[PDB]
């Protein structure tokens, strides 16, 4: 059926581009994700909880 | 108090906007909230007749009582991921026609659309979501059963039927096959009316069966069952 | 060693009043769900009969042991007042939930849109205890000071009231016997109602059958709750009317004893009525088991 | 046959994907973080209550400002809140009470809405006469609305479960672009930091990356092993956090094209509603339909501490853009924001 | 659009009485709390009286207190205010002025044309316009200046001044609100800047339309006060 045919097609050329992706070790993404946790870490109130003077829900 | 004079105006205006919410609360609190569910032409449409892309509601008042109905038929989606919306509906209303024992679904040749309805009643009839939410059940074009019954036994659909080909018994036994679908039926009622589309008792039907379902959950609260 | 087995007696019914109420009341705090109009109200009649139980039996018991009251008419005037204070209001607070019941079943919309409403709840509760007080307390205190008082030969607790037929007419008439008509109208009518739908829903199987058994367990209930609660009030209410009348002939003092701890009783009963039905709580006690 | 030999094409070059990502596997999460401190114990008291709905909640939003919040409840209304004051701002009055999800917009000026009408509606918050208006109606779904996200105020994008998802011009009321390939419902958007990708999960067990200009699915996230209910974007954009109904929370990475952690626990049943990252990402917060919302150290996944203190299902969270405060919404009727 | 068309005005003898009516069209009158400000010959403003919306709070000034009352007919969508033992102090140009509050309203952004009155025959806080006027020319900066008695500055860290220009011949129309806001239809070239008891309205780009007079107003606690005015002129 046509139809099926045409929806093949497309799931094989979905595929294809998918295929083709850069992607990257887990080891450097992972130590990528670490970096951006510690940059941050002193910028956030819930990790690193505040004077209750600079909380606004005091 | 310390607060500013636009601080202390802004509050008034808090307050207002509470008050408003609770009327409309109190008004709420008064409706009937109904849920039709029917298979194809089950003759849901009659029924909505009668009673006066998305959900569709109804409303209508009956004797000081203000009904809502909502038809949420046409949603081609997962009934799962959105029947809990209705978790606190009064009751259910379900159309399943009469005259349908002897036809089949257009997308599937040997599937009896009678076994379709009754898979479909029971998917809604045992829900979690459901489990103290009674059934009203609408038998619909009944004459067209009884002008069908006399050619067509319901042996068709139903093979292990051993009755008379009368309305009077074929009706009642299609009747008792949708009851003893109820798995709770210690907890949940099914109210049964065959109906047709000359039909005006269909409104006191659905007045008096909610009447009972209010009362019987008021006093379920009151200690008393 | 009699005068042991009734203190022994005793004991029980003042543990088993302390308890039942306790009970109900740690289920109110410990189920956030059970927060209705009547829930309240069942709440309101356990802690009249709690406080039945903590008070007014301990303090009664060196009397009804020595044949004195040692506590003086500071103490009786206390006494005096709490006891009738708590045993009326537990009386309206029967009457209280008899009413809502029946509200449930004639104004069945109205209820269920307003049941979840608190404010009107504790009107209600403050109203018993309002009224309970007035019914009585005024006339245990402000009755010495009118004529004198006295009457006390030496420490027995009494009001000074209860020689006078009159008075007793007016307040029995208030405290049992109007509430008991209105308790047994109310049930009566929920009865009524109940069987009036049923059968009209079979004339219209297991269910069929498992409806029918379920009105006739309601119904046994029911019927339960106006004979209990007339066996306990009808005979002191009637033997001190009576006592007056005969000013202070006619009754036994034993059959007078036996009469006045019978109320205490139905305090105890109490909580196994009304809040050991509820099945909200019911699941609370399971709960905290 | 040429579809015999088109779904064996398709099954080689699923063959070829998997290859190249457990290529890409040296080592994961859970051994490079070792010798990374765990955060200890976290505990938040609830500082505000916010009462008013008479019905469950389905959705909250938090504006930019972090001030104030957009709820919707199955009573047909939306409220503005002022979070500090517990304050009602607005109050809007819907035309169905068939609200599953709310969108508050960046600037301010617009709040948007839908469910079971398969619409989604746009109101007005800045007007002359006072009052809030409905500026615009968008229509052409023909399921349900499960999710609304605002890009800028001309444009939204929408998913329905109708199975796609599509980008709206809010000037001309239509659709733009439509993304398709998902099969099931789709239950959950969220957008790239930088507003030029975004994510949709849905009842596939699936999530699809999608280019917001070019109208196409990028790459396609599996390994759920049921419906997607809600996703995240990592703080950075490089990152999305999945929760389902298997209980499971899962972390997946836009550039090894891979899952790179699961978080789970032996003792949880129930499914996920919600999930919120921290303003540093390190913590993951996810709510549960055992009335209880539970913080996770997101590069440990150990359970960092729990809230508590909802009497139903926990339906939506969220985390202020300056990371200052926790709102939780749930089906009890109450907003609570923890600190 | 929005209008609020005042009515009832002419001329009365002192010790009698005038009703004063404002009639609303255009916006959800209910919603919004209504002000009266009344302009003398002398063109300084001074506030009458308040009513909120539902009515639910009533302020007067100490002058027209007890001789004057304000009231609401939110069907009729109507403000009144009946003035009672009229003076000649009385005499002025009576303003409705329209006033909504929430976070992040800005009030007191539309007013009413007016009516004239003619009568024939120490807590508050005050502000001072030090400038009487300032010569201008188009394409000059502009620097006008207001001084409170006490700091406008509040715990919620919101300094409650507000900037009116009033061209000849026009009603008041609000520039800048709670000090550094811009007013919806404002142009950009008018700013606020300030701190504490001291503030500056900056203008640049001066135009024609520009020129008129200015009037700084406190809103921290009522009476709700200006200052006398700042004249361009040129
Ligand atoms: C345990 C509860 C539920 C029921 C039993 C309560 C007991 C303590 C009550 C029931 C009837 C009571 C008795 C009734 C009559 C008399 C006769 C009197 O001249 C002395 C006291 C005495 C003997 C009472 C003391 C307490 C008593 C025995
Ligand atoms: C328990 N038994 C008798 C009493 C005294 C009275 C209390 C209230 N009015 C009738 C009975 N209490």
């Amino acid at each position: 059926n046509t139809a099926s045919i045409a929806q093949a097609r497309k799931l094989v050329e979905q595929l294809k581009m998918e295929a083709n992706i850069d992607r990257i070790k887990v080891s450097k993404a992972a130590a990528d994700l670490m970096a951006y946790c510690e940059a941050h870490a002193k910028e956030d109130p819930l990790l690193t909880p505040v004077p209750a003077s600079e909380n606004p829900f005091r | 108090c310390t607060l500013s004079a636009e601080d202390k105006a802004a509050v008034e205006r808090s307050k207002m906007i509470d008050r408003n919410l609770r009327e409309d609360g109190e008004k709420a609190a008064r409706e009937v909230k109904l849920l039709l569910l029917g298979a194809g032409e089950s003759g849901k449409n009659t029924i909505v007749k009668q009673m006066k892309t998305g959900i569709v509601e109804t409303h209508f008042t009956f004797k000081d009582l203000h009904f809502k109905m909502f038809d949420v038929g046409a949603q081609r989606s997962e009934r799962k991921k959105w029947i809990h919306c209705f978790e606190g509906v009064t009751a259910i209303i379900f159309c399943v026609a009469l005259s349908d024992y002897d036809l089949v679904l257009a997308e599937d040749e040997e599937m009896n659309r009678m076994h379709a309805s009754m898979k479909l009643f029971d998917s809604i009839c045992n829900n979690k979501w459901f489990t103290d939410t009674s059934i009203i059940l609408f038998l619909n074009k009944k004459d067209l059963f009884e002008e069908k019954i006399k050619k067509s036994p319901l042996t068709i659909c139903y093979p292990e039927y051993a009755g008379s080909n009368t309305y009077e018994e074929a009706a009642a036994y299609i009747q008792c096959q949708f009851e003893d679908l109820n798995k709770r039926k210690d907890t949940k009622e099914i109210y049964t009316h065959f109906t047709c589309s000359t039909d005006t008792k269909n409104v006191q039907f659905v007045f008096d069966a909610v009447t009972d379902v209010i009362i019987k959950n008021n006093l379920k609260d009151c200690g008393l069952f | 060693a009699w005068t042991a087995v009734l203190a022994a007696l005793m004991a029980l019914l003042i543990v088993a009043t302390v308890l039942g109420n306790a009970l109900v009341m740690l289920a109110f705090v410990a189920d956030s769900s059970l927060r209705t109009q009547n829930n309240f109200f069942l709440l309101n009649l356990a802690i009249s009969d709690f406080l039945v139980g903590a008070f007014c039996i301990p303090l009664y018991v060196p009397y009804v042991l020595t044949g004195r009251w040692t506590f003086g008419r500071g103490l009786c005037k206390l006494w005096l007042v709490v006891d009738y204070l708590l045993c009326t209001s537990s009386a309206f607070n029967i009457v209280l939930i008899s009413y809502d019941r029946f509200l449930s079943v004639t104004r069945a919309v109205s209820y269920r849109a307003q049941q979840g409403d608190t404010r009107r709840a504790v009107r209600k509760m403050l109203l018993v205890w309002v009224l309970a007080f007035l019914l009585y307390g005024p006339a245990i205190l402000s009755w010495e000071y009118l004529s004198g008082g006295s009457s006390i030969p030496e420490g027995h607790c009494y009001a000074e009231f209860f020689y006078n037929w009159y008075f007793l007419i007016t307040a029995s008439t208030l405290e049992f016997f109007t509430p008991f008509l209105s308790v047994t109208f109310f049930n009566l009518s929920i009865y009524l109602n109940i069987q009036r739908r049923t059968r009209l829903r079979l004339d219209g199987s297991f269910t069929q059958r498992f409806r029918l058994s379920r009105d006739r367990k309601v119904a046994k209930s029911l019927a339960v709750i106006v004979s209990i609660f007339g066996l306990c009030w009808a005979p002191y209410t009637l033997l001190m009317i009576i006592r007056a009348a005969c000013h202070g002939h006619c009754v036994p003092d034993y059959w007078y004893e036996t009469s006045f701890w019978l109320l205490w009783a139905n305090s105890a009963v109490n909580p196994v009525l009304y809040p050991l039905c509820h099945h909200s709580f019911r699941r609370a006690f399971t709960k905290l088991l | 046959s040429e579809l015999d030999q088109l779904r064996q094409e398709a099954e080689q070059l699923k063959n070829q994907i998997r290859d190249a990502r457990k290529a890409c596997a040296d080592a994961t999460l859970s051994q490079i973080t070792n010798n990374i401190d765990p955060v200890g114990r976290i505990q938040m008291r609830t500082r505000r209550t916010l009462r008013g709905h008479l019905a469950k909640i389905y959705a909250m939003h938090w504006g930019t400002d972090s001030r104030l919040l957009v709820s919707a409840s199955q009573d047909g209304k939306l409220i503005i809140w002022d979070s500090y004051t517990t304050n009602k701002v607005h109050a809007i009055p819907l035309r169905s009470s068939w609200v599953m999800t709310c969108a508050y917009a960046p600037s301010g000026n617009y709040v948007a809405c839908g469910g079971l009408d398969n619409i989604c509606s746009i109101y007005n918050l800045k007007t002359r006469e006072g009052n809030v208006r409905v500026s615009r109606e968008l229509a052409g779904h023909t399921g349900y609305l499960s999710c609304c996200r605002f890009l800028d105020d001309n444009q939204i994008v929408t998913s329905s479960g109708d199975t796609t998802c599509a980008l709206w011009d809010i000037e001309t009321g239509q659709q733009t672009t439509t993304f398709t390939g998902h099969t099931g419902d789709v239950m959950s958007l969220s957008l790239a930091p930088d507003t030029r990708l975004f994510v949709s999960g849905a009842c596939d067990a699936s999530a699809k990356l999608w280019d917001v200009r070019e109208g196409m699915c990028r790459q396609t996230f599996t390994g759920h092993e049921s419906d997607i209910n809600a996703i995240c974007f990592f703080p950075n954009g490089n990152a999305f956090a999945t929760g389902s109904d298997d209980a499971t929370c899962r972390l997946f990475d836009l550039r090894a094209d891979q899952e790179l952690m699961t978080y789970s626990h032996d003792n949880i049943i129930c499914g996920i509603t919600s999930v919120s990252f921290s303003k540093s990402g390190r913590l993951l917060l996810a709510g549960y339909d055992d009335f209880n919302c539970n913080v996770w150290d997101a590069l440990k996944a150990d359970r960092a501490g729990v809230l508590a203190g909802h009497d139903n299902r926990v339906s939506c969270l969220g985390v202020t853009d300056d990371g200052m405060a926790v709102a939780t919404g749930s089906w009890d009727s109450f907003l609570k924001i923890w600190n | 659009d929005v209008q609020l068309v005042e009515s009832g005005g002419g001329l009365v003898q002192p010790g009698g009485s005038r009703k004063l009516s404002c009639s609303a069209s255009g916006f959800a009158f209910s919603s919004f709390g209504m002000h009266w400000v009344r302009q003398a010959p002398e063109k300084g403003l001074e506030w009458v009286a308040y009513i909120s919306s539902g009515s639910g709070t009533i302020y007067y000034a100490d002058t027209v207190k007890g001789r004057f009352t304000i009231s609401r007919d939110d069907p009729k969508n109507t403000l009144f205010l009946q003035m009672t033992s009229l003076r000649s102090e009385d005499t002025a140009m009576y303003y409705c002025v329209r006033s909504i509050y929430y976070y992040g309203s800005s009030p007191f952004d539309f007013w009413g044309q007016g009516t004239t009155l003619t009568v024939s025959s120490g807590s508050d806080i005050v502000m001072t316009q030090a400038t009487s006027s300032v010569p201008v020319t188009p394409g000059e900066s502009v620097s006008i200046s207001c001084r409170s008695s006490k700091s406008l500055l509040h715990s919620n860290g919101n300094t409650y001044l507000y900037w009116f220009l009033q061209r000849p011949g026009q009603s008041p129309q609000l520039l800048i609100y709670r000090m550094s806001n811009l007013a919806s239809g404002v142009p950009d070239r008018f700013s606020g800047s300030g701190s504490g008891t001291a503030f500056t309205l900056t203008i640049s780009r001066l135009e024609a339309e520009d020129v008129g007079v200015y009037y700084c107003m406190q809103h921290l606690e009522y009476p709700l006060t200006f200052g006398a005015g700042t004249k361009l002129e040129l």
